[PDB]
């Protein structure tokens, strides 16, 4: 037990979080009052101070005389469902018969969405976002074709085993999840967990995973969080023998249920790699366009 | 009644006449884990007045052709008292802080400074300058420390990201003909209830300017900027040797 | 046999259709959410907030790039002067660019609301001055001097120990939405003009330095919606990522 | 009915309204998510507040 | 298989087959086979006035 | 003809969906149950039995394999020297792999919760001794010494009637969960090391045998779950079965 | 797998067919309508001019 | 040597917190590691040769043929379960034909 | 509703929540399974037990 | 740096142009008797 006064009247263990917002509902924009003339000292909303880091709460009824207007302009297309339930390209394998890039019928993905910039540039928004998901798998030959072929996806997670060929044992999928199609069948669509073993997805990591000295070898470690590892993405031909049909699988993902914080900046300039802010320090791009002088447009 | 101020925490205090307000961060005041969303099991330990309380770090110079400065948190105090034991002897940290930033002037200085936090704030290179080359950033520009590191191109923050978004975070100004202090409250950022603070850095603490320092020759040249900060509600679990990296 | 017919949409992947797909693992529960701060919940959240207003965006060189988010104010004859002129447009292609609103809006097609740009002066204590801010809705040219564009929406602004206004440029618009402009026939959409004229002087005494800057800081206000989510056009990628 | 909780959303005062086919909960639609909104959060993130009428620095 | 992207005004036009525009993360696409049904896809009323 | 639209997701075998099959029997009745014993309900009802921790995993011919289920305990010069030293991570290839619980973690991608290490002196009854088992949490290199060992999580085990102490390697982690480690990036998933150290000397009297074994046996607690059921990696078959 | 049987009139475009399509913008309510003059509800409205 | 597991928990050898888990039992069920399709046989066809060269195929059933399955039921000595097939027919190569 | 009670696990205490579309209950789905469990069985398998504080061997 | 460890206050000049420092009551004794340079600085009371 407690004796001791500064023991008893003590903050320590105080786990409620103090809140000074609240949010209330915004379902339409709001709307404006009338407004007259003010001939008034003292009562200057016009003037603030910005030094104190926070927004203007000025309004427009009391910089001009306003008339009413009831607004019906809605905010529910600004929510963060809205603006990601959109399913955008995420990944791309390619699958040909000679070459390089998969010349044996089987290729691994490492799971990232962060290879096209037009839906990176959308969760970079925020540091840390929460989501379920809904990938879908477009099947084709380069040219576009759809061509009457069998696959598998396999998802494996990490840990599991990756398949070093077409043959292999990993594809029995007697535990990994597993899809077969045919090309000529609509694209596969499932639905994905929160497979974190954190609370929430984060984009960027300020920090490294492992203790120890850090030099100039184990400097690609730095912004790697495993718990966005999510593990890998495979796809065969499935057959013993040789396919006769150059295919392409892109892939498609779509947000839901979700949830995000710590707003950010957005990116300006041009990204370069996968999981890495760096940028082109010799072309440095202004943010937007330009002008011969400042007092034209 | 709102530009006279004095912070006490611990065994400090800290005094300011010229001050704009406190900035609380995103309107949540520091707390202490919960047990439901804790999952540790093992006791920490929460020292009250031998961490939280306010330590002065260093002191940059603004001169006429400053870029700006980043320091990074908790890294700033892993070699520093007794916080900075506790957090190596254990595993474990969570904390807030309460930042402090100090740029004095005279009325016939004028200048603004950008003093704002930036969660997970990760530092990208020039790629070579063309793009080609996938450098790295060395250890002595991710965790720079308590003597912070200089910003290369801050108008894209050396990430790829602009400067002029960046008030979407907290952030005040240092305007000299306004206030020279600037005083912000950060809770725990973190997608898990503890972690590491030697491994890990919470958020960073930009101080750029703006508008750029001007004064006429005869005044005082040397206009320095010193970075103040108390953790909050600290608490440290996990206990071992002590390392340092 | 229950018969059924297939219609027309049949076998198409419609990307912003929302369904209910097939779940890959069966009696997975998700790692619980601790409370973590600074949770969004309408992108409207950071449209109110205020952004550096990149007016003086001219320099283009590395070594000049951070000139961009401050614009000066010095000593003049007394004539009524231009200092700055700019559009109230934001997803036009300018100033608001550096803006977390010029960046959200092109994500949405139409947008309809208030405005809000905050002007701070970051000049000496004792530097004085008076400054006239005037808002011209559409069908008004560039004014050619202060007398055509205190006819306009305006604000003077005393410097003092408060160093910031709020000039708020206010919804005058014929449709309830307004999209974005361009040079062509959406100047239908345009929203109108900003400019910045000197009302006495900046008056500075001897010691003081005899120019300043002003930082200017925009945003939205609690009126302002946006609609029609689309992709961004003022921000593009050259191929070959990683 | 009876179902799963198993999606990203449960744990939170905000109400959908989803449809499933399924026994998870994170299969289901996307849905309406609750209009509600706390700019203040990064636009007002004060201690002490001030008015409008108001000047600030008192 | 095709691509039917619609691209709302200010958004990017696609100038090629290998752009960038047709990662459609946020304008609405719909993709089909000739050999399904025709795509059919609802409309709203999406006028400024 | 109730009309009908087909969505993606159609003609697709996922092997993790959980719907209605066509029955190939009609109006069969299987055999009924009777009562066997051992009904398996859950998995961690056997992750909570203990099995042999392979500590001695150094042998590896036929000749001497049953050599890796027990590890000596001999006299000493009573300097706090050093016995055994091993990871507490269970899917991480090392002594774990012997145990139920170090399997069953093959076929799942995330675990959270305590451990247990169960130790058993298999000396003579006259033999005494002292021994400190020192969990160390991550961060913490190999200790060189006993002074660096006890400044973690500890047990001083006593010899006597009682042939068996318990180490509980208790859950202090960042992540709720935590994945299986390895060397890489994956090590942010290391749970920590074990080692075991002598605090005072074997003690054995004339005519006793002056060397000893001790059996680990590793299990969980109660608070462990596991979690995204996988496939195995740490056990693989060469091809061309029968 | 709930059977069913397709009957024929099946991926056919019927002009005259009235039923559900799939929506592209999901949480799209439109420009409100305000009173403009003129409003027709029925051509015999117009026969009668 | 009696036989039974250590009954020790943490809280009786470390100054513990308190915990309130809601981490879930429901993925180790017997269920959710079994109701997991994966390969139990693979029937050939072919036109020359010596497997069938006739048409037809016999398989006696055995789902112990295939080492990733058959190491899940064998940690078990008895096992009763409804089940559910799926045939997954193709050409070596992969091509659907029709056939 | 009526319905053949012909699948593996009729005739147990633990309660499902299956769906089907067929007579024959073995063709419905898997469900979810009850969350009891009955570690001792294996791992306190003992006549007379001891409890955690006191030594065993009495 | 080794002295904002201590017991401290940061004073920002101003219109107040005063500010006090508090040395606080941190002794081992109740009492405290008068230091001299000997075993009597077993009485010290610190720096400022
Ligand atoms: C046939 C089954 C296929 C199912 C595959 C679904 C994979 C699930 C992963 C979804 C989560 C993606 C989150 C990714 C995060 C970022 O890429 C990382 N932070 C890397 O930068
Ligand atoms: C078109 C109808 C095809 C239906 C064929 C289904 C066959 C039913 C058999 C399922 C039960 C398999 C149990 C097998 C057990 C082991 O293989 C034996 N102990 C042999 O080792």
């Amino acid at each position: 037990g407690d004796r001791v006064a500064d023991v008893i009247e003590s903050s320590i263990g105080d786990s409620v979080s103090r809140a000074l917002t609240q949010a209330l509902p915004a379902p339409t924009g709001q709307n404006t009052q009338v407004s007259s003339h003010r001939l008034d000292t003292g009562e200057v909303p016009a003037l603030q101070a910005a030094e104190i880091g926070a927004s203007s709460n000025t309004s427009d009824e009391s910089m001009i005389e306003t008339r009413c207007v009831l607004n019906s302009h809605s905010t529910a297309e600004t929510t963060l469902d809205s603006f990601f339930s959109r399913a955008g390209l995420v990944g791309e394998i390619d699958l040909p018969l000679e070459g390089t890039t998969n010349p044996n019928g089987y290729a691994n993905w490492d799971i990232d969405i962060t290879g096209y910039a037009q839906m990176r540039r959308k969760v970079e928004l925020f540091t840390y976002m929460r989501f379920d998901a809904e990938f879908t798998f477009v099947a084709c030959t380069p040219t576009g074709q759809v061509v009457p072929q069998l696959l598998q996806y396999m998802f494996v997670p990490p840990g599991a085993p990756k398949p070093e060929s077409r043959e292999s044992l990993a594809w029995q999928t007697a535990t990994n999840p597993s899809v077969f199609v045919k090309l000529t069948d609509p694209p596969a669509q499932v639905s994905v967990p929160f497979m974190s073993p954190a609370s929430a997805y984060q984009w960027f990591y300020d920090g490294y995973p492992t203790f120890g000295e850090h030099k100039q070898e184990k400097d690609l470690e730095y912004g790697a969080c495993p718990n966005n590892m999510m593990g890998t993405f495979s796809v065969r031909t499935v057959g013993s023998s040789k396919s006769k049909y150059p295919l392409v699988v892109r892939i498609y993902m779509r947000m839901k249920h979700v949830r995000a914080w710590i707003p950010r900046p957005m990116r300006n300039q041009n990204y370069l790699f996968k999981a890495n802010p760096n940028y082109a320090g010799n072309s440095i791009k202004p943010t937007g366009t330009s002008r011969s002088a400042i007092t034209t447009l | 009644s709102d530009r006279v101020a004095q912070l006490t925490i611990g065994n400090s205090t800290i005094t300011t006449q010229e001050a704009a307000n406190i900035i609380v961060g995103y309107g949540e005041w520091p707390s202490y884990c919960s047990d439901d969303d804790a999952t540790a099991v093992d006791k920490p330990t929460r020292p009250d007045v031998s961490v939280n309380r306010f330590y002065t770090l260093d002191t940059k110079l603004w001169e006429k052709s400053s870029k700006g400065w980043y320091w990074k948190f908790p890294d700033v105090l892993t070699e520093t008292g007794v916080f900075g034991q506790n957090a190596q002897f254990h595993y474990l940290y969570r904390s807030g802080f309460c930042i402090h930033v100090q740029c004095n002037a005279s009325k016939f200085h004028q200048g603004a400074l950008l003093v704002a936090i930036l969660p997970e704030y990760v530092i990208g290179t020039v790629a070579g300058g063309t793009g080609t080359e996938d450098s790295h950033p060395p250890y002595k520009q991710t965790q720079p420390g308590a003597d912070g590191f200089e910003l290369q191109h801050p108008y894209v923050l050396d990430a790829g990201i602009p400067i002029s978004q960046l008030t979407v975070c907290h952030h005040q100004r240092i305007n000299l003909r306004t206030n020279n202090c600037a005083t912000i409250i950060v809770p725990y950022m973190n997608t898990l209830p503890f972690d590491s603070a030697l491994n890990h850095c919470n958020f960073g603490l930009l101080v750029v300017p703006i508008s750029p320092l001007d004064f006429d020759q005869g005044a005082t040249p040397v206009i320095p900027i010193t970075i103040t900060l108390a953790p909050m509600c600290s608490e440290f679990a996990g206990l071992r040797q002590a390392v340092t990296q | 046999g229950f018969p059924t017919e297939l219609k027309p949409g049949t076998n198409q992947f419609l990307t912003t259709d929302d369904g209910v797909s097939a779940p890959i693992l069966p009696n997975f529960h998700p790692t619980p959410c601790i409370h973590i701060p600074g949770e969004v919940r309408n992108l409207l959240e950071l449209c109110q907030v205020e952004t550096i207003l990149e007016v003086n965006n001219v320099p283009t060189n590395a070594t000049s790039l951070m000139e961009r988010l401050r614009f000066p104010v010095s000593a003049q004859a007394g004539k009524g002067e231009l200092c700055a002129v700019f559009r109230a447009d934001p997803g036009r292609d300018g100033p608001w660019q550096s803006t977390m609103l010029g960046q959200l809006c092109g994500y949405y097609t139409q947008w309809s609301g208030s405005l809000e740009v905050t002007f701070m002066f970051t000049g000496s204590f004792m530097a004085t001055g008076k400054m006239l801010i005037a808002y011209t809705p559409p069908g008004g040219p560039l004014p050619k001097d202060r007398a055509t564009a205190m006819l306009g929406t305006h604000v003077i602004w005393d410097f003092g120990l408060q160093s910031s206004v709020t000039l708020v440029i206010p919804w005058i618009s014929n449709t309830h939405y307004r999209a974005h402009a361009r040079d062509g026939v959406f100047d239908y959409y345009t929203t109108g003009l900003v400019s910045i004229w000197y009302q006495t002087n900046y008056v500075v005494p001897i010691g003081a330095p005899n120019t300043a800057y002003i930082i200017a800081l925009a945003a939205a206000q609690k009126n302002f919606t946006m609609k029609l989510c689309k992709d961004t056009s003022h921000i593009l990628q050259t191929a070959s990522i990683q | 009915s009876h179902e799963n909780s198993n999606s990203a959303t449960e744990g939170s005062t905000i109400n959908y309204t989803t449809i499933n086919y399924y026994k998870d909960s994170y299969a289901a639609t996307a849905g309406k998510q609750s209009l509600k909104q706390d700019p203040d959060k990064f636009a007002n993130p004060v201690k002490d507040i001030f008015t409008e009428m108001a000047a600030p620095l008192k």
